[PDB]
DNA sequence: ATCACGTAATATTGGCCAGCTAGGATCACAATCCCGGTGCCGAGGCCGCTCAATTGGTCGTAGACAGCTCTAGCACCGCTTAAACGCACGTACGGATTCCGTACGTGCGTTTAAGCGGTGCTAGAGCTGTCTACGACCAATTGAGCGGCCTCGGCACCGGGATTGTGATCCTAGCTGGCCAATATTACGTGAT
DNA sequence: ATCACGTAATATTGGCCAGCTAGGATCACAATCCCGGTGCCGAGGCCGCTCAATTGGTCGTAGACAGCTCTAGCACCGCTTAAACGCACGTACGGAATCCGTACGTGCGTTTAAGCGGTGCTAGAGCTGTCTACGACCAATTGAGCGGCCTCGGCACCGGGATTGTGATCCTAGCTGGCCAATATTACGTGAT
């Protein structure tokens, strides 16, 4: 009387988790009630963003010919994309340092 | 007999510490200073290290980018020195009201 | 005994493999991703909520979702992200 | 709603923040005449002739070796250059004129129009 | 047990302040520098533990968390990752 | 018979549009700026009066704001006058960027 | 039909009124360009954020509490406009 | 329809204030918009400060909490005040 | 047989309405629920605050001469306050134009 | 918690942004020699000694009226200032020495040192 | 005795040889780079469990939809006039150049205290159970709040007078330039060789 | 006949006279302030009437509180260097001074279109009514995720070579200063007055 087990991430082709999106929406008081399609279209865009970012650090590991991922290329990633470098203009990253920028005048001649 | 004229170790310094991440503060002296701080806001109290550590990065992401507004400010000045009143006008500017 | 504490490190983890299989990622650099998650989560189901508020309306759908994302997220990244989300609302409604 | 590509990475833009002109005629420092004078001369009134012939003054050092190198005006009666020239000799003290003359082997009696048309003629072609 | 802790600003100490110019972009740096720093970094780190501590207190605690700091940056307008945030 | 040094009608008009708070640009030149950048997001769009008068008032004040922080710039770098790199600057450290 | 070149509206005059009414003395012959860009670039991301809530209502006019929501986006709180 | 705002409290709070003085209808709705703005970050530093520490309740402590982070200097002060008087005020009553 | 009603405001001493306060806090979904002292504190930290700058804004207005209060006023109030000018730094006040400032170097000598 | 008083009212703090020293002696031009040599030289000789005198060059047109209005050094031998000026007048070339000498009615015959001791005693005292 | 003149001792100046400084090229040292070997520890996989996610049914209500009103946004005209525009002109400003002093940068030896690892204590985080006080909820009540309407007073604007301020004009004193007369230079006549 | 030299004409320069310019003081005019006066229109009050606030009661459960476990913070110690400090020194930098060119401010006359009011039309905001799809909730089921454990892969670090950037040194070249020889100046003896 009971189908197999599927769970909305699996409805949805997502990797994210959708039944925790809809709790953590449900226990943050966001709203008294919360649409069955708010957090798979969440966890997608999470996923999304989250697969954009890995992707550029990823290749920023790559250029240095690391193959794990630490801090410091996330801080590439980011700061060298114009819309993260906006998403999070405001963030700060631990142990990410910063981007090599010498001001062309203090260079010499 | 070897001597590397002004500037050149400013510039190895400066590649140095942007191409790494390490914490560039002592952090026994930079926790005594986060105690004695607090010690005016509530008394015997007690940090965890994470705690400490939180502190440390976002103090030292603070100053660096304080820098370099000041030093983008210098520049504007047609200088290469930062001094006290370019840090005033970053921060006038980022709205610290310095 | 019993301690639960939840995170997204695994989730991070599966869509690293599915972009960059042969790649891997540190504990620090996962609970930086783990804030970013945490923090990107907050900011748009803040935005939906106060949708909700400023039209009256007492649930957040699809709409607010993707209203939010295309007023937090900038450029591109709102028309990507507003994408893939209607593509797994679709895949999900079509159960 | 949906796309059909990838992402377009968009590049962030960071906010980034003594030519001597040889002339017609032969150099000052070949003169021997005019060069027996310099030699005898100091940098202030060198100074004063620089002032004229490269727009902006020189340094103590530089001052005297540039005045040694001037190859003459490049350009011809009535150019721009020589108007601009012309008004720069009217603007100068009668006094400061006598001590180009003497500094150029000119003769320093003449009014103040002679001696601005004597030192124009000879640094268009400085003869020996 | 408890001591007064004072004179602990000076730990922050030339070098360190000239290190964290050089991650800035700094070259050439005034003598005046350093003790404007200083100040800028005691101003700070005075609202960032004002908060924090205002966190802990409401949390009936009387130690200070990393989540106290990473709240009060986060509302300072300066969000902070790897900590939890 | 009578010309004003340059330099006093400038600090006059600034003693003026201070002690005032009429807005400065004219109304149907912005509303038209209005309706043509909202038609690059959507078409037949309509404003009502209070939304294109909010639009005037937040402009003025983000525009004056920022020539305060220019005129600060400008002032750092030893300059009466205000160039387009003091704008970028101002833009640059408050956030902006560009 | 459909306005165009209707940036030219924000003429040399009214911006240097607003310098004026921010301490400005001395003006640029080019801070007339840098400003009508910025402004343009302000306005494109605020009047964007209220289409996004006016859409999002349902509705084909922006009104001034959408401006208002808005700015508040942008960090720039406005006061007096229904706020 | 009736809309709602702070109009009638303000002008009392004037009155008492500056009973010789009043105040436009633009001032006015400066003030309503000054009233929501604290108001609404008041009440998210509250509800925020619950959910860190996984209350389900708002009260006067979670109040002077928002009131200490936000308002700064003797007006978190003067504020706190203000705020303990009037609860110790309703509790009595 | 049953008592009169005294409003939540006339029971805390205050001018704000405390009921109010209690409907916008149980419908602006910030918890599940809400104290009873918590819109009386915050209704009284609201009189408060309006408080301390009509009594600025009633100053300016005297200096001026002037009996009625306009948005210049407040602007004046508040930017003239440091906290208030720290508490609504971002914010915009419409037709409240600014402080006279003019820096000194503008000046003639 | 309660606080019984007013509140202070805190100000916001904005980000706000030819002296004669007459000396010991008698003015350069009320000595008859040292006018009368004024009036024979130029302009450019007063640009050394503008530089000497007040640590700054002189603008063409107020040069040779400042110098003659020098009355004297206000300092005496042995002060830090006196031998500030020695040191710039050792670092001076000798011919021009020599042209300041001539300037001063001071004899251009002499050892370098002879010529700074001789200018630097008539600094402190012009004496016609 | 003082003074003019020739002679001798002392002193100055032009020429020369030597010293000093400039620029370019060459060379050595150090920093940066790379490349392979090592171990070390954190990344990543596996597994039992549990608790949070899923499923299936019931139910109430939030919100989609349709229809009506009427408010308000848009479009359009004509007049007035202040603002915008275009141009002429000149002052004050920005930029460039030079110079000078000293404040920073660099290197070095000494000091000092950060960092690490180890031991002991203990306060307090964290969890569980009890339970009471408190808040949510509903029904009747009711009275504060609010929209509509009227009406005076604060104020914004006009005209007149008055005050502060800026720009222009006028006067006084010093320096520079031209003109005229005295004196040095050059050519011719005349005396000596 | 050639050379040297007195005298006259020519040329250069100092004294005198006149013009020009910089600084200070004065005045004329023009923006700002003050003072009424006044018409207006928006604040301020009033009124009746609706729906949100209130009182009362009841009941479920959030969290205060006590008690226990045990993690993690704290204090202390002792080495071990690496970093910090003090200092000497010198050079690149900042600041000040000077000057020039022209861009921007100011003002005038002409053109434009903003503003203002009035008129007409109609899209769509806003509200109400309806009916229903959808989300909340509960109970039962179950599998994914979490923690603990383990075990090797990635990486850092080091030592040994290669390359490169920087600074010091060497070479050729130009300019200036000390020394030497020739000559001018000065003190003195002798002769004249």
């Amino acid at each position: 009387a009971r189908a197999k087990a599927k769970t909305r991430s699996s409805r949805a082709g997502l990797q994210f988790p959708v039944g925790r999106v809809h709790r953590l929406l449900r226990k943050g008081n966001y709203s008294e009630r919360v649409g069955a399609g708010a957090p798979v279209y969440l966890a997608a865009v999470l996923e999304y963003l989250t697969a954009e970012i890995l992707e550029l650090a990823g290749n920023a590991a790559r250029d240095n010919k690391k193959t794990r991922i630490i801090p410091r290329h996330l801080q590439l990633a980011i700061r060298n994309d114009e819309e993260l470098n906006k998403l999070l203009g405001r963030v700060t990253i631990a142990q990410g340092g910063v981007l090599p920028n010498i001001q062309a005048v203090l260079l010499p001649k | 007999p070897h001597r590397y004229r002004p500037g050149t170790v400013a510039l190895r310094e400066i590649r140095r510490y942007q191409k790494s991440t390490e914490l560039l503060i002592r952090k026994l002296p930079f926790q005594r200073l986060v105690r004695e701080i607090a010690q005016d806001f509530k008394t015997d109290l007690r940090f965890q290290s994470s705690a400490v550590m939180a502190l440390q990065e976002a103090c030292e992401a603070y100053l660096v980018g304080l820098f370099e507004d000041t030093n983008l400010c210098a520049i504007h000045a047609k200088r290469v020195t930062i001094m006290p009143k370019d840090i005033q006008l970053a921060r006038r500017i980022r709205g610290e009201r310095a | 005994k019993r301690s639960r504490k939840e995170s997204y490190s695994i989730y991070v983890y599966k869509v690293l493999k599915q972009v960059h299989p042969d790649t891997g990622i540190s504990s620090k650099a996962m609970g930086i991703m783990n804030s970013f998650v945490n923090d990107i989560f907050e900011r748009i189901a803040g935005e939906a909520s106060r949708l909700a508020h400023y039209n009256k309306r007492s649930t957040i759908t699809s709409r607010e979702i993707q209203t939010a994302v295309r007023l937090l997220l900038p450029g591109e990244l709102a028309k990507h992200a507003v994408s893939e989300g209607t593509k797994a609302v679709t895949k999900y409604t079509s159960a | 709603l949906i796309v059909e590509g990838k992402r377009e990475k968009k590049k962030v833009e960071r906010l980034t923040m003594f030519t001597i002109a040889q002339g017609k005629g032969q150099k000052l420092c070949e003169i021997e005449r005019i060069h027996f004078f310099l030699s005898k001369k100091k940098t202030d009134e060198l100074r004063n002739l620089h002032k004229l012939l490269y727009n902006r003054p020189g340094t103590v050092s530089s001052l005297k070796k540039n005045v040694g190198q001037f190859s003459g005006f490049p350009f011809e009666k009535g150019s721009v250059q020589y108007k601009k020239k012309e008004e720069m000799l009217k603007k100068f003290r009668n006094a400061m004129l006598k001590s180009i003359c003497e500094v150029l082997d000119l003769e320093r009696s003449g009014v103040n129009s002679e001696l601005v048309k004597r030192i124009l003629n000879f640094l268009m072609h400085p003869k020996p | 047990h408890r001591k007064v802790l004072r004179d602990n600003i000076q730990g922050i100490t030339k070098p360190a302040i000239r290190r964290l110019a050089r991650r800035g972009g700094v070259k050439r740096i005034s003598g005046l520098i350093y003790e404007e720093t200083r100040g800028v970094l005691k101003v700070f780190l005075e609202n960032v533990i004002r908060d924090a501590v205002t966190y802990t207190e409401h949390a009936k605690r009387k130690t200070v968390t990393a989540m106290d700091v990473v709240y009060a940056l986060k509302r300072q307008g300066r969000t902070l990752y790897g900590f939890g945030g």
